[PDB]
């Protein structure tokens, strides 16, 4: 997961 | 928006859908190339294709199970963007490339197109 | 094999099924959560959530328009899961996590599952 | 385009  | 992304789901969502078209599961279309006939999923060949998009957003083509491409489409240049669709590789090889560039420009795939022209100009 | 790979390609999919879901363009069932409806693409939903997998691969309910929901399941997790599915981006927020977890728990949707135990974990 |  990661900020876009 | 504040969202997280999981990098690897749109990767794993095409990965399930060739799975789905392998063991022939909702599959709803057989794409007829000649002698040859391929079952696949309407909303994965328009969302990558200029040609399946304006196919099945018409109101009577829609509707079809069968679909019948130009007599001059090759059925293994057909299946190699067939497998790319549903995969993100494309087998191009010196002995396909000019079959599979003319099929991309029929199917309207851009992005293939771009490649073989790329390749071709690299051989000359 | 030697194949090429288009790197952008299973996003560019995702994001045309996305638009064909917003134009409700070739949707084929209706998911009922209590007084709320979502149109979808049984093969999106099955290549994204365990539950959906095992009810579109089931003889009797693969042919089903409308599929009910348990009426414990929170319309808006649905919602932010379904919107997940379609975009890769999960909306969560510290008033919805607990609604998105129980319903991706629902869904059997591991990796939603497993981002929503590290956020709850970090927040006590 | 990549080598996969
Ligand atoms: N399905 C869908 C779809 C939608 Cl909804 N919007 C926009 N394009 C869509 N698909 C589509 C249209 C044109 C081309 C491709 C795909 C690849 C390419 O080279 N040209
Ligand atoms: N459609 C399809 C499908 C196929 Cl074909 N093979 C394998 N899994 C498939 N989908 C599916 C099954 C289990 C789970 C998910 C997706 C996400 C998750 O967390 N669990
Ligand atoms: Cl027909
Ligand atoms: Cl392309
Ligand atoms: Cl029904
Ligand atoms: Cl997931």
């Amino acid at each position: 997961w990661v900020i876009p | 928006d504040s969202c997280i992304q999981f990098t690897r789901h749109a990767s794993d969502v095409l990965l399930n859908l060739n799975r789905l078209r392998s063991r022939d599961i909702l599959t709803d279309v057989v794409i007829v190339v000649s002698r040859e006939q391929f079952r696949a999923h309407k909303t994965v060949l328009m969302a990558c294709s200029g040609l399946f998009y304006s196919i099945f957003t018409d109101q009577l083509k829609c509707n079809l199970s069968v679909i019948n491409l130009d007599p001059e489409i090759n059925p293994e240049g057909f299946c190699i963007l067939l497998d790319f669709m549903y995969t993100s590789r494309l087998n191009l090889r010196e002995g396909n490339i000019m079959a599979v560039m003319a099929t991309a420009m029929y199917l309207q795939m851009e992005h293939v197109v771009d490649t073989c022209r790329k390749f071709i100009k690299a051989s000359e």
